[PDB]
C-alpha cells in the first residue's frame, strides 16, 4: 500500500557522487529540478544531499496538487541504468531535516 | 532479510 | 558539516517498536549487516530510552563513517526515513566512553 502524496518527496538515483565528474554539478541538477516544478507546479524549498551514495534530492513544493505535478515528471527518468525514483517525506519528519523549509511559502521562480 | 528499504 | 568515526542514527524506532521481544537486536543487527558492507563498525547502542529512535554508532575510522552515513542517511528503515547525523569524537567518547577501547570488528547475532 503506496504512502499518500504529501508536500514533500525525496528523489533518488539523481546522481552518483562516486562518479560525477562536472564541476558544478550539484547546483546544475537544482537549478534543472527547479526549472522542471515551474512548467508544473513550482517549488519552495529544495535540497540536493551532494555526498549521498543514492544520489537523492529533497524537494518540497507548494501543494499535494503541485507535488504529484512535481514527482510525476522527474520520477521515471533513467540515469546510468537506474530509475528516478520518488519517495513521499511526512512533513514533520521533511521539516525535521530541512528547519528552513518549515515557514517557506513563497516559490521559487527565478526573476 | 532486513528492514532496510522498507516503505510505510 | 565535520566528518568523524561516529554518527547518531534516528526514527529508527519508536516506543511501540518495544512491545517485541528481541525489537533491538534486530535493529542493532541490521545497522551491523549495512555497516559491513561498508567499513565496518566497532561500536554501537541502540538507545531505549529515546522516543525519536536513536542509534549511536563508531566506525573504525572517519572513511568507514562517512561510507555507512552516506549510504544510511535518508534511507528508508522499517517504514520511516531516517537520518544520520557526525558525532564529534570526543563527545561519543564522554558519552559512551567503553566505545575508546572497542576495537573488534562487530557480526549480526546468532
Ligand atoms: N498537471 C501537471 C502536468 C502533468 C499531467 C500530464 N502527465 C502540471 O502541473 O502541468
Ligand atoms: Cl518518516
Ligand atoms: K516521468
Amino acid at each position: 500500500v503506496q504512502p499518500l502524496a504529501t508536500q514533500c518527496f525525496q528523489l533518488s538515483n539523481m546522481f552518483n557522487p562516486q562518479t560525477e565528474e562536472e564541476v558544478g554539478w550539484d547546483t546544475e541538477i537544482k537549478d534543472d529540478v527547479i526549472e522542471e516544478c515551474n512548467k508544473h507546479g513550482g517549488v519552495i524549498h529544495i535540497y540536493v544531499d551532494k555526498n549521498s551514495a543514492q544520489g537523492n534530492v529533497y524537494v518540497k513544493c507548494p501543494s499535494i496538487a503541485a507535488a504529484i505535478a512535481a514527482v510525476n515528471a522527474l520520477h521515471g527518468r533513467w540515469f546510468a541504468g537506474k530509475m528516478i525514483t520518488a519517495a513521499y517525506v511526512p512533513l514533520p519528519t521533511y521539516h525535521n531535516l530541512f528547519p528552513d523549509s518549515m515557514t517557506a511559502t513563497q516559490l521559487l521562480v527565478p526573476s | 532479510k532486513s528492514r532496510w528499504d522498507e516503505t510505510p
